[PDB]
């Protein structure tokens, strides 16, 4: 494994800034000292298929233009294309090209990197289990991830106790994970967009964080995934089309037919002006998780909009103001923005066919069209659900087809 | 008075009557079973507007079950031509049809609502009775009314009708009509214009309707959720008391009786 | 008189069903309205009853207005078929019609003992025959002494012994001072029980009074039948000479048809001459008047 | 022989409702079945049109079984009372009948107007009247020269002009050599059409036979009227010394029953003294005959 | 033949019946009505229209034929009937032909207007072989409770208590035998296997009907369809031998 200062660094300026010439090179690399080197496009970088092909121990480095290739496959010695280490604090990567079977960027214990603008393209033949990582972060306080495209990686940008950090205008296509988070407490990330992914989101046991203005477009049964997140904030997010599929290890979600939002023990968050958008589910709300404020989104499209196994009763409106649904058959008398009527978006009879899928056959005789229509007329046999006083006459995210 | 001597019989004509001993102690079997339900759920609000649409699907069918045969039954039968020939008038020989088939309809209800009643104080402990009497009492009196418009409708439409199989199918329309599916024309003018086909027209469109009418008289304090009332939540927006529902129910009645003596003068 | 029926001309609408009938019925007699199906003889006792509206024409029952309710308290009225109310007893439906006549209850029991459904009271009308309903429809008419019986048909599916005895319960009735009109068309036989035939034809009345009258105007032919003659073929001549038809139809059964003017003189033709094993002389009947006068109409 | 019917004793399960009847209807006459309202006359025709199942006996009808479609080709048949289908008119349904019997389409209308509904054809069922199904209900039996009949009281509702139609339309069939079966209780007319009355009581055929037969075997009076006689008081003698009871309703009116075995003598009394204005020598009818086998069973 | 020659009748009886002309039309007009709210708002509304049709199909039978024997007893027409050269096979299966060509003449003023309503707001190789399955089987299903109307009215003896059990046999068929398999499955679970209840849905000609409307399930088509034709036949059979027992 050489150094950096071992290749032929033409330099431009004498502020410990160099410049990389056209012309491949072989190996891993080494900064052990604060250069701020750029790179000609033709500066392929390319590594013969083992080690950390550019690893970085020095603070302060402005890694920009390089095009790193082939480095190894081994995650558990963390083959990456940059490894940065904990005394490489304030390091920027900047528009770079990576193409190998090991993680992209894995930085730890660093603080305020920037990884800005890089085109991390994962694999193309492994099985989205030993791909490696887009973006791997492990605890790291003031990191910047600004407007990436991650693709064909593994589990996307890993995210792991990572505290204050922000995740800004990344595009992450064809990955198992979108986006993972672990104990990131406090977090944020904004106006990411990820395509066709076995899950678009997993915000797993991490606290205080701010979701914001992401899409999801096409991925696979679970659109944006919160487990156990508290005082969280999900305001602007336009989930789209989450088909119903597998992620294939299974390890820590399920399959899922295509839950578009999928709450599993978050108790407070606000969860506000969404888009939830043709999917097979529109938002499933676990039993565990009750009592946070969901009001003005817009759940359009979707076969069965909210799935709630449960008895107890679930208002879905702060301040008087609820959410749009497609499928309220509502007025408005008193022309404001709210609806007359409340809606409850499921029946008794759309919980049978929760806990019993035998009834699907049934799901068409006329005495489940009299069950639907009894617990319209007799409502002492309506169960308790997730009803939501003024729902929204129109569309409030007008902005978030665009 | 030849108005009970004529009431005394379809009084005792009624209740042998294998239909509606059966669906009367269906209506009596389900405002017990509505009631068990809305004990061990417990809100009070959703077992007020269960059992007024409980009596608006049963006491109109009733009603209708009881006499959509009461002229066309007897002209068909021989016995009307008959009837006029003894000392009776056109008039007596309805109202005295009506008490009949009246004294029934105030029967079906007082079993019906008695037995929902011993169903409430018997099981929900510490209830309030105070409020059980009065709600309960409300439904009595203005279940009957219901029953009695359905009546008085009854007697219109086989009044106008000279076979007793047509009767049965204006009978069956008028049910259809009133219960379900005036509830159903009002729930699409409202969905499908969003509201704003008329923003204050639309409330008055309820007193065209006694079955509405009976269901905004029981909900009148117990609103609670809007969405156990459906298009009834127009019901906030009548600027008129619950004094005037009551008569409004009352003109539903006299119009619809004097109409049926105004039809069986012609007969 | 009891009922004073004149210048009505009843009409269904534009057609007129009824044209000027001038019927009196005097107080204690059985009149006979006889027609067609449709010479309106069941609308024709819809004016003694009052509902039906006298169109051009007043209807004076008892000396009083036909749709009062002082005078429907003793006027009993059968119609044609009514099956009464087929969930209700026997018993008890009479019961109603008495309370409805305010006639007492006393007298229902032995009414139904009066007509003969003591047997069958107090069971379904639905199980009832049509000579058993009625029965039951006779019955309710005779409630608290009625002064004018209208009977339509009473004797429908009827057996002829209770038919017998029906006419006999006619007469008794008579005999209390209650007129009868009969609605019939069972002819042969009624004819000992009423006093005048009011046969009509489609539109107008044709003729009424006793049956004396209607023989004395309507010249009909005595039917004489010498069944069991000695001898026919030369039985043929002996009423040719004095104007009679002698058609026989069997080898030595003469049914002559006479003038009945000249009853003596052929008789004891008859008699002197030709052995009498079984004759019939016949007067002319009530079918037979009924048969001339409404081909006289036409 | 056209019917045989032997020993047959039909039971509504136990009630054995019918019993030991041996009847015997002849190629070209015409039976009249007479009783009470529960005597088994509507019963006794579902035995020979083999509906009904002979219990403990064997109906031979035309030398075949009763339940054969090879004889029901020539059996019409006229119940007691079918309201057929009141939204069908009239002349539609008695097409529907003649599709049914193989009877030709052509023969449909002149039916119609041979029974005289041809003006009410083409009318629903529901308009009409209970004699105008009648007529309709005799038109269906009429349908492709059926040799035998088998009416349940033809002529309810029906006018005597009609009636009288009826029998002679019954009578045009005697010529052709069908056998008719009348079920009736118009009884005073309809003598002078059949040929043997089978009057029976309730279970047991009571007698059967010509009425000459009937008259001869059950000894009845015959009944003679001297209307406008001269004298009545001393002529109440007149027939006592004969043994005749000479009971007078009103001044000059006799109505003696006497023996019918000393006709001329006690006529040659009659013509001889006292004037004959107006004379019914009755013969015992049928109801009469009625009146004496019906009580004789009890 | 006189199985036509009684089919004439019912069919001149039942185009002259204001009972069945008026649901008829409510027939079609609701087959529109959903067909307007499947395409301005298929398989997705040929399933709503096999609810419909589930609902009428059987009420349309059961209104043509409750009164078809008992009625024709009470009418005393039924005993003449008999005497005419007819047997009772012949009579049945007679107005079995009539009134079947019946409904099976209102699924094609039903359908046949609701295929218009379709072709005239929207693929048309896939809707008259989607609408074939459906009038097909539509009118199968109205056979069946045609042969169970026949039944009803060979028991009874009343026309008053045949409309008791053709209501009876409605409600039974329609929305009460799938509510108490509903409640075989909440209320009971340690005695209900839910594998063994795809089975159990071939014991209803009604869900049977909904069965070869929701293809386009362990048992292919083409038993289904001898399902559902076997629902006939044992219920013809069954009523022949009721009609001869009378
Ligand atoms: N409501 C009515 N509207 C029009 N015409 C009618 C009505 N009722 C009866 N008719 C006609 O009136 C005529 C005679 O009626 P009706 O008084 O019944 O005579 P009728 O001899 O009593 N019939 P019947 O019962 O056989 O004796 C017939 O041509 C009927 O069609
Ligand atoms: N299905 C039956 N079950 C029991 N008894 C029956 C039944 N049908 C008829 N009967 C009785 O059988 C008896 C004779 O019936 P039926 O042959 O009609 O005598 P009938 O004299 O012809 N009746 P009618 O039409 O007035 O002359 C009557 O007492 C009936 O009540
Ligand atoms: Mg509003
Ligand atoms: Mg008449
Ligand atoms: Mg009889």
């Amino acid at each position: 494994a050489p150094q950096s200062i071992t290749t032929l660094p033409l330099q431009p300026d004498g502020e410990n800034r160099w410049r990389l010439p056209a012309g491949e090179y072989q190996g891993q690399f080494t900064i052990e000292q604060p250069m701020q080197l750029r790179c000609e496009p033709g500066a392929v970088i390319q590594s013969q298929g083992q080690g950390s092909s550019l690893l970085i121990s020095a603070p302060d480095v402005l890694v920009e233009g390089c095009t790193l290739y082939e480095w190894g496959s081994d995650l558990t010695a963390m083959d990456s294309a940059v490894f940065i280490l904990p005394a490489a604090e304030r390091a920027q990567i900047s528009n770079n090209r990576m193409r190998g079977p090991g993680f992209g960027v894995f930085v730890d214990g660093t603080r305020d990197v920037q990884v800005i603008g890089n085109e991390i393209d994962g694999d193309a033949g492994v099985r989205s289990q030993d791909r490696g990582n887009g973006i791997h972060l492990f605890a790291v306080s003031g990191a910047r991830v600004l407007h990436n495209h991650v693709r064909n990686a593994r589990d996307g940008i890993y995210i792991d106790t990572s505290n204050g950090n922000h995740l800004e205008g990344n595009v992450i296509e064809d990955v198992r994970y979108g986006v993972h988070y672990m104990f990131a407490n406090e977090n944020s990330l904004i106006d990411n967009v990820t395509r066709r992914t076995r899950t678009g989101y997993a915000l797993m046991q991490s606290r205080k964080l701010t979701v914001t203005g992401n899409r999801s477009e096409q991925d696979q049964n679970y659109g944006i995934l919160m487990n156990y997140i508290t005082y969280s904030t999900i305001t602007g997010n336009f989930v789209s089309d989450v088909q119903r599929g597998d992620t294939g290890g299974d390890s820590m979600i399920s399959g899922g037919e295509g839950k578009a939002l999928f709450i599993y023990n978050s108790l407070f968050n606000t969860i506000e002006n969404n888009h939830f958008e043709k999917s097979s589910l529109g938002i499933h709300l676990t039993a565990g998780s009750e009592d946070n404020r969901i009001s003005g989104n817009a759940f359009v499209g979707n076969q069965q909009q909210v799935k709630y196994v449960a008895s107890r009763t679930q208002e879905w409106s702060v301040d008087g103001r609820g959410n749009y649904w497609s499928d309220y058959l509502g007025w408005d008398r008193n022309n404001d923005g709210l609806g007359d009527i409340a809606y409850e978006p499921n029946d008794n009879v759309d919980r049978l066919l929760w806990l019993y899928p035998q009834v699907r056959l049934l799901m068409n005789s006329p005495s489940i069209e009299v069950l639907r229509w009894v617990q319209r007329a007799f409502p002492v046999i309506k169960s308790p659900g997730v009803q939501d006083s003024h729902p929204l006459m129109k569309l409030p995210t007008e902005k978030l087809l665009t | 008075n030849q108005v009970w001597n004529i009431a005394r019989k379809e009084l005792s004509d009624g209740l042998r009557n294998r239909w509606l001993l059966a669906i009367s102690l269906l209506f009596a079997v389900l405002a017990v079973g509505i009631a068990w339900l809305g004990a061990a759920a417990s809100s009070i609000p959703a077992t007020i507007a269960s059992l007024a649409s409980l009596a608006t699907f049963l006491m109109p069918l009733i009603a209708l079950l009881l006499a959509y045969d009461a002229i066309v039954g007897e002209d068909e039968g021989g016995t009307l031509m008959l009837l006029l020939t003894y000392p009776l008038g056109r008039g007596q020989i309805l109202l005295g049809k009506f008490v009949g088939h009246g004294l029934i309809l105030a029967l079906a209800v007082l079993i019906g609502f008695g037995c929902a009643a011993l169903a409430i104080a018997l099981l929900v402990e510490g209830v309030e009775l105070g409020m059980l009497f009065w709600a309960f009492g409300r439904f009595m009196i203005s279940s009957t009314l219901l029953g009695w418009v359905f009546l008085a409708f009854a007697y219109v439409l086989s009044g106008k009708v000279n076979e007793k199989s047509s009767a049965a199918g204006l009978a069956l329309g008028v049910w259809f009509l009133f219960v379900l599916v005036f509830d159903l024309v009002l729930l699409a003018l409202l969905v499908l214009s969003e509201g704003k086909f008329n923003p204050e027209l639309l409330p008055w469109l309820l007193l065209l309707n006694p079955t509405d009418i009976y269901r905004l008289i029981n909900l009148s304090g117990f609103e609670g959720s809007g969405s156990a009332m459906g298009v009834l939540s127009l019901g906030a927006d009548l600027p008129v008391p619950a004094a005037v529902l009551w008569l409004c129910l009352l003109a539903w009645i006299g119009v619809s009786l004097l109409l049926a003596y105004a039809i069986f003068r012609r007969r | 008189n009891a009922v004073e029926i004149q210048g009505v001309s009843q009409r269904y609408g534009s057609m007129t069903v009824l044209h000027d009938l001038n019927l009196n019925l005097g107080e204690g007699e059985v009149l006979g309205l006889f027609g067609h199906n449709g010479a309106g003889k069941t609308t024709s006792m819809k004016l003694i009853l009052g509902l039906l509206s006298p169109s051009e024409g007043q209807v004076k029952v008892l000396g009083r207005a036909p749709n009062d309710p002082q005078v429907r308290r003793q006027l009993g009225y059968l119609p044609e078929n009514v099956t009464f109310y087929p969930q209700l007893s026997g018993r008890e439906t009479l019961r109603h019609f008495a309370r409805l006549k305010g006639a007492a209850l006393t007298q229902v029991d032995e009414l139904l003992e009066q007509v003969g459904l003591a047997h069958a009271a107090d069971r379904r009308v639905k199980t009832y025959s049509k000579g058993m309903r009625q029965r039951l429809g006779l019955a309710q008419a005779l409630l608290g002494e009625p002064r004018l019986l209208l009977l339509d048909e009473p004797t429908v599916g009827l057996d002829p012994i209770a038919t017998q005895d029906l006419y006999l319960l006619i007469d008794r009735l008579r005999q209390r001072g209650t007129s009868i009109i009969l609605c019939s068309h069972v002819l042969p036989g009624v004819e000992a029980h009423i006093n005048r035939a009011a046969i009509l034809a489609k539109g107008c009345l044709q003729a009424v009074g006793s049956l004396s009258q209607l023989r004395a105007e309507a010249g009909l032919p005595v039917r004489i039948r010498a069944s069991g003659i000695s001898e026919r073929d030369s039985w043929l001549q002996r009423w040719t000479d004095a104007g009679h038809s002698a058609r026989g139809l069997s080898e030595s059964s003469i049914e002559v048809v006479a003038v009945n003017g000249h009853k003596l003189v052929l008789l004891r033709q008859l008699l002197g001459e030709g052995e009498p094993e079984d004759i019939e002389i016949h007067q002319p009947s009530l079918e037979d008047l009924y048969r001339y006068y409404m081909e006289r109409a036409g």
